[PDB]
This record gives structure tokens, C-alpha cells and sequence, in this order.
């Protein structure tokens, strides 16, 4: 089936650079007209820059001049490079198949994060939440940058939970989640949340204790 | 002798491009160009038009040919057919650029899309008929092939009475040049 | 360049209704197209060439429109509708989205299970000292949270945190984190956390001291 993945996202300094790269499958690719599509956090969507199948390139004013948009045809991948990145830069990159004259977004990818920042990566502090049902939860607090990982008893745990969106303050995120179970369920049965933070490598498995 | 006009279509749609060219190489070859023959000029569109040459730039068949396979893509985020059209009708034909006051008035459009613009297609359609302008409009349904439906009969409306001796369809790009016969020998 | 404005910027409707989105261009455009996106997800392709659905669209939606009015209608709004619906254009530079229209759906009114938990004290080590409450599975989502420090007010250090609409239940839940250091931290005893919700019409409260 058709289908596009984005790939080159991650945490880069105001004033840096970065490549984006999109590997298209299940169709003609060469034949079509691609575009990049980004969405702030929080808000709409932006197109961004066009490449038709004849190698002519358009560009949204706020980008023309920093960003360049190609494609490698013999690879079937899209390609968007990024200068003197911005703070407002920052956003989840959409690589997208376009119709006619490439203006209808036929196909999206699951997209890639690029976050324009000087803040440091930092690893989270995962604290445990403890008091018929039963509430209990975890705090990961400070972290940078975005994603977390975060699951209860390993994913088997799934239902009555709640994994609140991060909150950014001060270049930190932090986020909680919540769990409720009968109340006859802990302590006698084991409930721990398990947080990973990839962008510092951090693995952990905080077990709720009364 | 009668100058003749070719709109070309050049948006983000239209691929390859080469196709698109090895038909006005077919169908500009069969052709006796001079200041008193019969003159070709092209005219690109896409966002914007833009002339690739005028009607008297080049008098000689084979000036024309090679200018002609020198024709680039321009490209376009639209398909402005009625704004390529009008601007042919109120510039390409013109004493200015090589019109030649008497002669017969013939414009050629390519397209494989619906315009964006084609809200004011009636009103430049009507225009061109009140300057007498023989139109022979071409519709490639690759991209559709989706109803062509639609399609089929904006491209038509362009086309001069009677339809059937002056629209034609194509199933690509590839297949553009098994119209050059037909299209030719139809202008005579 | 063509402006985009969706109306209503958002709204409320009950399974079964008929509801209408609007999208009105700055300048006439002879087509318009629709995405569905859904918390956490790329948007997905919904209405294309102003009325076809794109592949696997139920049948309950449908898009109409001319000139510089376009609107996108479902027939029988069902609890997987929920969303944001951004039209789009592709008639002027640069191609643009409206700001779109969050599409939720009522449910009967739910009171919010409060759960308050004191700080932990592996927390406390580092100088830190978070107190967290979760409200969650109410509904309407209309909200507010007051902290209480030994009977006085306080909330200079306050972050909270909304869920979107559940996937499940249609109810909304949300936290509130008070930050503070180990040492204002132990200064005070009684710590509360306040919920007021059109549920009940006293708030409901939660607690503890040391
Ligand atoms: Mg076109």
C-alpha cells in the first residue's frame, strides 16, 4: 500500500542545521509532486515546500532562503534541508504525497519531531504517586526534550489510566500519569509505572509502594 | 496563412515534460513557416504565463524546431488555463508581437487538469470568438485515470464549434503524438 | 494569498445530531479539501475536490460549497468523530489550512474522582517537594482547581495539565501539580487540593497533613 516515512528529527541548537528525509513505497514516486507540511506544537498545519516531479521547488516565505527541498529519485526519498533553524522552527515534520499540482495532501507520513532549542537534554526524575478503587501514579519531572515513554506493568496494565500531555517550564517538561484498580488489587497485587527517556538513554521501573 | 498560437500547459502536474515537447516537435516539423506562410508562437502557463517566443521571433521552419526542443518547464502550484488563454488572446496575438494584420488567428491549448481559474474560462472563451480565434483544445486524462467527466467538458467549452472537429483526447502524455495527423490536417 | 477561517472555531454536539462545519475564503477558490486529525496523530486525508470522501470515510460525511463557502456536514455524529477538521486550499500561494474546527461529543454530566498525593520523599532528597491531584473522568470539561496551604490560598507554582476527550468514555480529565522546595515544603502542615465542577455545588475537597 502506499506510504511515506519521515525520518530525521531530533533536538538541534538555534542557528543549526538539519536534514529531513522521506522514504516513499507503494507507488510511482518520480511521477509526483511532493511537499513538507509542519505543525507547531499546539497548533495548525503549514505547508511548507513543493517539489513537482520535474524538480521545480516552491516555498513558504518564512523558509525560502534557510530551506531546500529535493529528491533522489533512484532512492525513491524526499529530502528537506534546514539552516539557520529558529526557535519557531520547531515543530512535527509531515512528509506528503501531493495530487494534480501538488496542492491535495494525498498521503501523510506518521511524521518526525524537530525541536530548535539551547536547552540541555536532560533525564527525568520519576517519582511514584502513592496515597473501593484505588489512585495511584508517577511524576516524571524535568526532562528534555520530548518523547517519554511511559506504561504501567508493562502494557498489561492498560485500562484506567491516564498519561497527562507534558508540561514545558522552564526548559524542562514534566508529565504524570495516573492508575486506578480495585482496591483489592494493591498493594497485594504489583503495580509499577516504566518510563523511558530515549534522547538520554533512561530506563526505569518505579514499583508503586504503599 | 494563418498565425498560429500554442498554449502549453507547464504545471507541477504535467510529466514528463519530454513527451509534451516531442509533440510540438511532431506536429511543428510538418509545418511551412515564414512572414508569409504561417507563423508559430508559445506561450507557457502554469502560476504565471510567460511567451517562449513571438509569432515573428523566427521565420524559418527549422528555427522554429530547434527553439522549440529548447523549451524548459516552468512549472506551477496551479493550472490557470483561462489566464494562459486570455493572455495569449490580448498579447500573443497582437501586431507587437508579430500578429499579422488579416490573417487568421489560431490558438492551440494543452492540459491535462481543471484550471483553478476557471470561473472567468467563459468570459475568456467568449473574448477569444469576438476576436475571431479558431480554438483546438487538447485533454490528457492521465492523472484522472476518477471521473474525466467534468474534465472532458470544461476542456470542450474551450474548443471552437463544431466540438468533435476541434477537441481531442489523449489517454498521457505518451499518447500526444498519435494526435499530430489528425490535429494538423484539421487546421489545414 | 487565500485565508482560511473555520466556524465555529470549535463545538459540542450529541451522537445522532447533524453537525456542520464551515470554511470561508478570503477570495473565491473553486474547490476545497478536508483533513481529520485526531490527538497525537497525522492528519489524515478526508474530503477531497470539495464532496469525495477519501478512501474508508464512512459514509456519514459529506463536503459542499462554491465561492468562498465550503462546508464540511456529518450526517449522525457518532463518539468516533471527535476531532479537529482543518480545510484547506490550493488555489493561491502559499497553499494554506484554516485553523480548523474541534469537534467534541456530549455524554451525561460526570462528577471527577479527586485523588490528592503528598509529596515523595525520594523527591524530597533532592530539595524538591511536588504535590500532585488528579481529577479525573468528568464531564463537562469545565473545570477549576484551587490549592489551599494550612487554609490560605496559594498558587504561584502551579502547573496543571488537560487530557483531550477519552477515546473510551467521552470524559476529560486533568491534573494540577504544586511545586515547591523541601523547605516551604515543611514549613506548612495541612495541604488541600480544591475541585469545583458544575457536579456539585460544594467543591470537592481532598487532603492531607503530617
Ligand atoms: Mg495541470
Amino acid at each position: 500500500e502506499v506510504q511515506l516515512v519521515e525520518s530525521g528529527g531530533g533536538l538541534v541548537q538555534p542557528g543549526g542545521s538539519l536534514r529531513l528525509s522521506c522514504a516513499a513505497s507503494g507507488f510511482t514516486f518520480s511521477r509526483y509532486t511532493m511537499s513538507w507540511v509542519r505543525q507547531a506544537p499546539g497548533k495548525g498545519l503549514e505547508w511548507v515546500a513543493v517539489i513537482s516531479g520535474g524538480g521545480h521547488t516552491y516555498y513558504l516565505d518564512s523558509v525560502e532562503g534557510r530551506f531546500t527541498i529535493s529528491r533522489d529519485n533512484s532512492k525513491n526519498t524526499l529530502y528537506l534541508q534546514m539552516n539557520s533553524l529558529r526557535a519557531e522552527d520547531t515543530a512535527v515534520y509531515y512528509c506528503t504525497r501531493g495530487f494534480g499540482d501538488g496542492g491535495y495532501f494525498d498521503v501523510w507520513g506518521q511524521g518526525t519531531l524537530v525541536t530548535v532549542s539551547s536547552a540541555k537534554t536532560t533525564p527525568p526524575s520519576v517519582y511514584p504517586l502513592a496515597p473501593s478503587m484505588v489512585t495511584l501514579g508517577c511524576l516524571v519531572k524535568g526532562y528534555f526534550p520530548e518523547p517519554v515513554t511511559v506504561t504501567w506493568n508493562s502494557g498489561s496494565l492498560s485500562s484506567g489510566v491516564h498519561t497527562f500531555p507534558a508540561v514545558l517550564q522552564s526548559d524542562l517538561y514534566t508529565l504524570s500519569s495516573s492508575v486506578t484498580v480495585p482496591s483489592s488489587t494493591w498493594p497485594s497485587e504489583t503495580v509499577t509505572c516504566n518510563v523511558a527517556h530515549p534522547a538520554s538513554s533512561t530506563k526505569v521501573d518505579k514499583k508503586i509502594v504503599p | 496563412q494563418l498565425d498560429i498560437v500554442i498554449v502549453l500547459d507547464g504545471s507541477n502536474s504535467i510529466y514528463p515534460w519530454e513527451s509534451v515537447i516531442a509533440f510540438l516537435n511532431d506536429l511543428l516539423k510538418r509545418m511551412d513557416i515564414g512572414p508569409k506562410q504561417t507563423q508559430v508562437g508559445i506561450v507557457q502557463y502554469g502560476e504565471n504565463v510567460t511567451h517562449e517566443f513571438n509569432l515573428n521571433k523566427y521565420s524559418s521552419t527549422e528555427e522554429v524546431l530547434v527553439a522549440a526542443n529548447k523549451i524548459v518547464q516552468r512549472g506551477g502550484r496551479q493550472t490557470m488555463t483561462a489566464l494562459g488563454i486570455d493572455t495569449a488572446r490580448k498579447e500573443a496575438f497582437t501586431e507587437a508581437r508579430g500578429a499579422r494584420r488579416g490573417v487568421k488567428k489560431v490558438m492551440v491549448i494543452v492540459t491535462d487538469g481543471e484550471s483553478h481559474d476557471n470561473y472567468r474560462l467563459k468570459q475568456v472563451i467568449q473574448d477569444c470568438e469576438d476576436e475571431n480565434i479558431q480554438r483546438f483544445s487538447i485533454a490528457i486524462l492521465g492523472h484522472y485515470n476518477l471521473s474525466t467527466e467534468k474534465f472532458v467538458e470544461e476542456i470542450k467549452s474551450i474548443a471552437s464549434e463544431p466540438t468533435e472537429k476541434h477537441f481531442f483526447n489523449v489517454s498521457d502524455e505518451l499518447a500526444l503524438v498519435t494526435i499530430v495527423k489528425a490535429l494538423g490536417e484539421r487546421i489545414f | 494569498q487565500i485565508q482560511l477561517t473555520q466556524s465555529p472555531s470549535s463545538l459540542s454536539a450529541s451522537v445522532g445530531d447533524r453537525v456542520t462545519i464551515t470554511c470561508s475564503a478570503s477570495s473565491q477558490v473553486n474547490h476545497m479539501f478536508w483533513y481529520q486529525q485526531k490527538p497525537g496523530k497525522a492528519p489524515k486525508p478526508w474530503i477531497y475536490l470539495t464532496s469525495y470522501l477519501a478512501s474508508g470515510v464512512p459514509s456519514r460525511f459529506s463536503g459542499s460549497g462554491s465561492g468562498t463557502d465550503y462546508t464540511l456536514t456529518i450526517s449522525s455524529l457518532q463518539p468516533e468523530d471527535f476531532a479537529t477538521y482543518y480545510c484547506q486550499q490550493w488555489s493561491g500561494n502559499p497553499w494554506t489550512f484554516g485553523q480548523g474546527t474541534k469537534v467534541e461529543i456530549k455524554r451525561a454530566d460526570a462528577a471527577p474522582t479527586v485523588s490528592i498525593f503528598p509529596p515523595s520523599s525520594e523527591q524530597l532528597t533532592s530539595g524538591g517537594a511536588s504535590v500532585v491531584c488528579f481529577l479525573n473522568n468528568f464531564y463537562p470539561k469545565d473545570i477549576n482547581v484551587k490549592w489551599k496551604i494550612d487554609g490560605s490560598e496559594r498558587q504561584n507554582g502551579v502547573l496543571n495539565s488537560w487530557t483531550d476527550q477519552d477515546s473510551k468514555d467521552s470524559t476529560y480529565s486533568m491534573s494540577s501539580t504544586l511545586t515547591l522546595t523541601k523547605d516551604e515544603y515543611e514549613r506548612h502542615n495541612s495541604y488541600t487540593c480544591e475541585a469545583t465542577h458544575k457536579t456539585s455545588t460544594s467543591p470537592i475537597v481532598k487532603s492531607f497533613n503530617r
